[PDB]
């Protein structure tokens, strides 16, 4: 005896949308990541343990906290064929996922170790004035 | 509390009057409203409903696009107005407040669309009578 | 959805108990944790007055014979010991959805 | 050009296939007070939930009936919910006893009660008994005259099921764990595999009654108004034909036998019960079909098993092989097991009927081989009216017989439009901004 | 820690200078003892009906934990007490005035007052400030 | 582990090696789930032990961060030199150990829920 | 014959068991928290005013 329609987004809602109109609904998927006889339990402890992870990783590149932050590493074109302006209004997430697959693991080594890392050393020794 | 409505009579098809149900004593913004139709010598026919923020609007499939509903919450006034006006439409209207009261809108967390809960009827005004004939 | 009931004339006199029935064909049961089923009653010539609001619960000015039960679809109103003053018309009402429908009025002579 | 820098995000909505676990989210009513309603086992999770969808309308995903992981999860957990339940109830060994059946006054059926000598657990002095026994579960032994045993001596454990609990199939929804999105196709001309349209998104999925019947699927759930069909090669003479019709077809199926109580001796705290007596006069159990529906039906299959190859050699066959409990019928009514003979309704074609249905009371498991539940009835009679919407063939004047070994192609039929998605919410992308270093 | 629920929301917030009368530090101070390893003293010995409860008792201090980090850390209000938005209050969610929601009030009877709009705020926040300044500051690096 | 047995102004270089390898190690079981976890969970909770105490330190994020808590050389008054390039962590650790909840309230006062005075 | 034969399943206890009472104390897990009042006249379902 109740029913209204859409008021502000859905779950995975923004999934067949581009990335301008999808930057701005990132909550709702950042919500209920978490939430939601004992195959219940073991479901119950790989949410927590992949939410760690991708926790983790935010935090090691001084971007915890944040939904989105920018770095200084140098974005390279070897790794993107694409145009710009293809890229922030054609190209949906789904698809983009399926063509940086391979590069990922030299994209978080090149975050962390490249910057992140040395923009501590550099840090710490801002000091002594 | 009291509760009566104005502007009833007879008319001819192809018309349009507007009725006036107004309520006397409790909030009026915090509750919904409806509309039936009782015809002489048959049963009920719900006709129409409001939310109490007068948002949502639900009409009946028969008197679908025809006929319209709205709310003033500070005067605590309540119309039915109608248009295209057939024969069979001459019955009993009436008034009638739900018994529950009714909260806010609720809004899901995984879809973003709200909910406004609609329950029955306890008070029924005496109503008008409309009469569609030549 | 339809929902009708039974019987329609039940001409009776004071002393006994009976029981009117209405019959659903979309079984009942908001996911509040209640089956919204409302009972109640005109009089002839009258706005009608609220006997029951749920199968359960009464209304105020309520005798305490004036009992309700069912399932999800079979749904059952029983008055014990048949009161005088108890003619008119019994209709049940449900509000599952939109629209929300009635019976037709059991008949109490 | 400008120099371009990595940029973190967070929440992005993509996905890969995985394979989790899902979890029952069942009804949520009267199941207190003596329900002990197996599929429930007490209301597994008590959600009732309210399935809401988020339509994606730019999102094609390619989907495959076949290759899904949901059905096996089903066939997973339905013996791992009848394990449970089968362990607590009373054992069934000391029983496999050579019999002396005579014939009993008001065809191959009920014609022989029996007796045998046993001392359950007073374990002091044996004693005689009377029972009654359907054929189906008993053999005439070798260097006897009339004398009986039980089928399934020399298998594995012939454990009962208990009277407080009930079989009765109530729709289970299964809903999703935190980090994983159920999709669903909402294209209803999706033939079985490949992409689809605009693929919504629902916490959780829709009434699956677990039903189990070989041969037809009794209260299933039925698409729009063209028949539809489908299998996985199509061409391929050994596969299984779901299909798919547009309208339900009325079955009645009764027990006029009026069945009773009884008293048969305890085991270790553990009373052993044996159907008690019929009131005097023997009807044999029948489904009861509207025949003039079923005849109309299967001309109306032939409009949409056509479209394929040709225009021509169309017609009805039907089955073979094997003993009777996978040739005749099978379903259940209501805590009582059916084995329906189904040959009648297989004529060919071209471009009220009643049927003789056998009951058996030593039931085997349904997949495996080994132990086997066993249940006698309620008393009085037994009526149930069901439905149709499908029925399962198989391919060999290119011949259709009605096949069947596996309910998870009814739950095939069930799950033809899900698949779970995990989401991998962290993703970068370059811009032009830059981290401020100082 | 609950030694203020009946004072009120106008004064309560000056003894909220202690870390919510040290709130968190509660649960280190009793994980760093939870994880006494007699459990591990003993394997438990078997598996028993406690070892079942207390398995079912960590998961929530864990979950719930997280459900409120999760939260604050979305909010642009990470590990912080007291922070302000840019979410401009409606006044449809409540009519009462100042000094009496502040002065003149309870906190658990103000949660049954926006029990009904806490899930709209919830919204409010994350989609009108913290989804949106992110793109914002990008902008403003973008020079 | 490499360098424990650097002195304390040596030993900070190698901070961010020994904080990422104590969340699962390098990740065993390959999937191998043929055919019983609660020492995983408790590794969680050693580390959102820490990441919790450093948000309440306000300082979330970093390694090494400074603070205005002066020193009490009650705990111990070995000074500058004498330790830094001349010691190692295993017994720095072991001259601070009776004192170490000691530090944590002052820690979590005089900085945080000092400096929430300072917001306005 | 003993008295339960055909009731239930007659089972031993292991002799090498205990059946002392030993106080155990309810602890609500991590988060929640137990309410108690401290009115010495309290009815059993009413209101309390000290709660602890
Ligand atoms: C948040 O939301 C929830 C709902 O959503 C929930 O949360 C979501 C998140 C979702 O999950 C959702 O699913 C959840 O449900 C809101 O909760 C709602 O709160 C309101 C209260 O604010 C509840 O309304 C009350 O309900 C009762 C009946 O409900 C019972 O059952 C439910 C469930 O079964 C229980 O929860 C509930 O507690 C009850 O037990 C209803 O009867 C009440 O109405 C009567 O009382 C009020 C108060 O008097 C009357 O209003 C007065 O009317 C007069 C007349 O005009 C005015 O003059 C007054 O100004 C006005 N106001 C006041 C303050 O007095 C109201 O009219 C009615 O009064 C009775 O009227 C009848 C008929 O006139 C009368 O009977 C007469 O009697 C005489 C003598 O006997 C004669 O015989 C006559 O002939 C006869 O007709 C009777 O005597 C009158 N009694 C009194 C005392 O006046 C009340 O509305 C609501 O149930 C509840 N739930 C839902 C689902 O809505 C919550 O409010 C939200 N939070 C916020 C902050 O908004
Ligand atoms: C604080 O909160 C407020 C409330 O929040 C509300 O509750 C929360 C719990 C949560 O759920 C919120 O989501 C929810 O909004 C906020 O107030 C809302 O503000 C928005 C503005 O963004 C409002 O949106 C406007 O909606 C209007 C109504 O739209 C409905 O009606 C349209 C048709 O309108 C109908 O026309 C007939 C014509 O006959 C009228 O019938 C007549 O009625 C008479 C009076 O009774 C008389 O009886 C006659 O006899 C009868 O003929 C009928 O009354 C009328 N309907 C209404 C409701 O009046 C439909 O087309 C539409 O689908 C919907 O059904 C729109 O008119 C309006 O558009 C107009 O205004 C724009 C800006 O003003 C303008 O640019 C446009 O060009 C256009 O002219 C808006 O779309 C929303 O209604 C408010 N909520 C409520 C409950 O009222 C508030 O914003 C917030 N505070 C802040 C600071 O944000
Ligand atoms: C396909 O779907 C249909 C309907 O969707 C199913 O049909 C129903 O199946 C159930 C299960 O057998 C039937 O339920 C049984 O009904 C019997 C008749 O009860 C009547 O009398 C009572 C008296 O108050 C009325 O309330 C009730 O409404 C009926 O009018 C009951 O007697 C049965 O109860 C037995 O079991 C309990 C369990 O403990 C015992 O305690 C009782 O003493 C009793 O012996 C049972 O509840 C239901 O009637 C069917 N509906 C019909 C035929 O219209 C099909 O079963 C399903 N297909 C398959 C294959 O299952
Ligand atoms: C789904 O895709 C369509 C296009 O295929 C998107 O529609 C565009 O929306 C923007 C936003 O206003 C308009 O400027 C374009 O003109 C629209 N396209 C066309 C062809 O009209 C739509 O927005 C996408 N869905 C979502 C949720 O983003
Ligand atoms: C069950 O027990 C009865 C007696 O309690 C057995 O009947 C006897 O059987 C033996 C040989 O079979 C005969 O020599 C006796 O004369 C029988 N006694 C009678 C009929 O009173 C009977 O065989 C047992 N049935 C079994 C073991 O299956
Ligand atoms: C594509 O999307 C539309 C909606 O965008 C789908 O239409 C819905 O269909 C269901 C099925 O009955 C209805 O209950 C909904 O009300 C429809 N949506 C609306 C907004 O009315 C449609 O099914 C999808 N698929 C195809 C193939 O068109
Ligand atoms: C099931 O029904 C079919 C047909 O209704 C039976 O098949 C024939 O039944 C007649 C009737 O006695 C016999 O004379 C024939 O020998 C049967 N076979 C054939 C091939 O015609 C069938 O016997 C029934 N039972 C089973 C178990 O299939
Ligand atoms: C509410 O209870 C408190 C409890 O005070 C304790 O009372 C016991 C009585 O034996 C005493 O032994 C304790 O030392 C007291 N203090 C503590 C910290 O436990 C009373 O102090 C209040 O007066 C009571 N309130 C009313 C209205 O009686
Ligand atoms: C169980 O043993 C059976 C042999 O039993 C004897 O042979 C048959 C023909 C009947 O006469 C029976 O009464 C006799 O006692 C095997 O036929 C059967 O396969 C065995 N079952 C197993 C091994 O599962
Ligand atoms: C607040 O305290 C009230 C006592 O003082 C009253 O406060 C103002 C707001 C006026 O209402 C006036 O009548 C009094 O001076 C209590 O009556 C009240 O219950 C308290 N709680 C509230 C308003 O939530
Ligand atoms: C079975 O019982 C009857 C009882 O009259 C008896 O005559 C017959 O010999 C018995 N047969 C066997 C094989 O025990
Ligand atoms: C079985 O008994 C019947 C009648 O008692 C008899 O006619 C038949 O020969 C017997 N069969 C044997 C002993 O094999
Ligand atoms: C379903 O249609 C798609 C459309 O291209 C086709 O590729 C696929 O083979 C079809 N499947 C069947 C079983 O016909
Ligand atoms: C279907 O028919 C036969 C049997 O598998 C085979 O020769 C043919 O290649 C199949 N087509 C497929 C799998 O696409
Ligand atoms: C089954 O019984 C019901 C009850 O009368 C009837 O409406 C239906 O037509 C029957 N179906 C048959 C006989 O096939
Ligand atoms: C679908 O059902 C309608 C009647 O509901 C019928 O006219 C039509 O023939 C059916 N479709 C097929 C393919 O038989
Ligand atoms: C149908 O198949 C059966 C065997 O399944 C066969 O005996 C019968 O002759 C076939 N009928 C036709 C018309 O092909
Ligand atoms: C079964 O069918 C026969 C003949 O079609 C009919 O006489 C009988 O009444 C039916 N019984 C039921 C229960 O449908
Ligand atoms: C069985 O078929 C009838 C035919 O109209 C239909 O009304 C009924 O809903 C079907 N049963 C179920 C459980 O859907
Ligand atoms: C370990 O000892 C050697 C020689 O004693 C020294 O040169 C080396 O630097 C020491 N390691 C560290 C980390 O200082
Ligand atoms: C810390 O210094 C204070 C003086 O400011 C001194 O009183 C106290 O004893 C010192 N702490 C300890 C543990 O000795
Ligand atoms: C470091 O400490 C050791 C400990 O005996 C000592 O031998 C050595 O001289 C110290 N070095 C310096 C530079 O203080
Ligand atoms: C205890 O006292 C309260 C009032 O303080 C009263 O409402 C309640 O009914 C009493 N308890 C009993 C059991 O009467």
């Amino acid at each position: 005896a109740v029913g209204i329609g859409a008021v502000f987004l859905g779950f995975l809602g923004a999934a067949g949308s581009t990335m301008g109109a999808a930057s701005m609904t990132l909550t709702v998927q950042a919500r209920l990541l978490l939430s939601g006889g004992i195959k219940q339990l073991q479901a119950r402890v790989l949410a927590v343990e992949r939410y760690l992870k991708d926790q983790q990783l935010l935090g090691i590149w001084g971007c915890s906290g944040k939904l989105i932050c920018t770095t200084a590493v140098p974005w390279n074109t070897s790794w993107s064929n694409k145009s710009y302006n293809q890229i922030w209004n054609n190209m949906t997430w789904m698809e983009w996922e399926r063509e940086i697959d391979n590069y990922t693991s030299l994209i978080y080594t090149l975050i962390e170790d490249s910057q992140n890392q040395q923009e501590k050393n550099e840090q710490e020794l801002l000091e002594l004035d | 509390v009291q509760l009566v409505e104005s502007g009833g009579g007879v008319v001819q098809p192809g018309k349009s009057v507007r009725l006036s149900c107004v309520v006397s004593d409790f909030p009026f913004s915090k509750y919904p409203m409806y509309w039936v139709r009782q015809a002489p010598g048959k049963g009920l026919e719900w006709v129409a409903a409001i939310s109490g923020d007068a948002w949502h609007v639900v009409y009946s499939n028969s008197v679908q696009g025809r006929f319209l509903v709205s709310r003033d919450n500070v005067k605590n006034t309540l119309y039915l107005e109608m248009n295209s006006l057939k024969i069979e439409d001459t019955a009993v209207y009436r008034c009638a407040r739900m018994f529950q009261e009714s909260g806010p809108p609720r809004l899901d967390r995984w879809s973003g669309r709200n909910y406004y809960y609609y329950s029955g009827m306890d008070v029924w005004g005496q109503g008008t009578t409309v009469t569609v004939s030549s | 959805i339809v929902m009708t009931q039974t019987p329609l004339s039940l001409s009776v006199t004071p002393g006994q108990p009976a029981s009117i029935s209405c019959k659903s064909s979309e079984s009942l049961r908001q996911s509040n944790g209640k089956t919204s089923l409302y009972w109640y009653r005109q009089k002839p010539g009258q706005s009608p007055q609220l006997l029951v609001f749920e199968v359960s619960n009464r209304f105020s000015g309520v005798s305490d014979r004036f009992v309700g039960s069912g399932s999800g679809t079979d749904f059952t109103l029983r008055i014990s010991r048949v009161e005088a003053e108890d003619v008119g018309f019994y209709y049940c009402m449900q509000s599952k959805d939109f629209p929300l429908t009635f019976g037709g009025g059991t008949k109490v002579d | 050009a400008e120099q371009l820098w990595v940029t973190v995000y967070y929440g992005v909505p993509v996905w890969k296939e995985a394979t989790t676990t899902l979890f029952c989210a069942s009804d949520a009513r009267a199941y207190d007070t003596e329900v002990h309603n197996v599929w429930a086992t007490h209301a597994c999770v008590p959600t009732d939930p309210n399935p809401q969808e988020v339509v994606l309308e730019n999102v094609t995903e390619n989907f495959n009936m076949w290759k899904n992981n949901m059905v096996e999860q089903m066939h997973e957990d339905i013996i791992s919910l009848w394990d449970q339940s089968l362990k607590p109830c009373v054992k069934l060994t000391p029983l496999c006893v050579t019999l002396n059946c005579t014939d009993l006054r008001n065809e191959g059926g009920e014609i022989k009660n029996c007796s045998f000598n046993i001392t359950t657990s007073m374990r002091d002095k044996v004693q005689k008994e009377y029972a009654l026994f359907y054929k189906l579960d008993v053999v005439p032994i070798k260097n006897d005259n009339t004398s009986y045993r039980l089928i399934s001596c020399n298998t594995s454990v012939i454990t009962q099921a208990c009277p407080k609990v009930s079989f009765e199939p109530i729709p289970i929804h299964y809903c999703a764990p935190a980090g994983f999105a159920i999709l669903k196709c909402n294209d209803k001309k999706f033939n079985g595999t490949g992409p689809c349209t605009n693929v919504s998104t629902v916490q959780c999925t829709h009434g699956i009654r677990p039903v189990v019947s070989t041969q037809l699927l009794l209260n299933g759930s039925l698409a729009e108004e063209e028949v539809v069909i489908r299998s996985a090669n199509f061409t391929d003479n050994a596969k299984i034909i779901i299909v798919q019709l547009n309208k339900s077809v009325e079955i009645n199926c009764t027990r006029p036998n009026n069945n009773t109580r009884k008293s048969i001796h305890i085991g270790p705290g553990r009373a052993f019960y044996t159907t008690g007596e019929i009131i005097g006069d023997i009807r044999q159990a029948h489904c009861n079909i509207s025949g003039t529906k079923w005849n109309d039906t299967l001309k109306q299959i032939v409009v949409k098993l056509k479209e394929q190859f040709g225009n021509k050699t169309i017609v009805f066959n039907h089955s073979s092989g094997g003993d009777p409990e996978i040739v005749m019928h099978s379903f259940n009514c209501g805590g009582e097991f059916f084995y329906c003979n189904s040959t009648q309704l297989f004529n060919s074609t071209w471009n009220t009927i009643v049927l003789p249905c056998r009951i058996k009371q030593i039931v085997n498991m349904w997949q495996e081989v080994g132990k086997a539940m066993y249940a006698p009835p309620i008393k009085g009679q037994i009526r149930c009216s069901s439905n149709i919407t499908g029925l399962i063939l198989i391919r060999d004047t290119e011949i259709f017989r009605p096949g069947g070994g596996d309910m998870r192609d009814n739950w095939r039929s069930e799950l033809y439009k899900y698949k779970v998605v995990k989401i991998e919410p962290l993703g970068i992308a370059p811009t032009k901004a830059k981290r401020r270093v100082v």
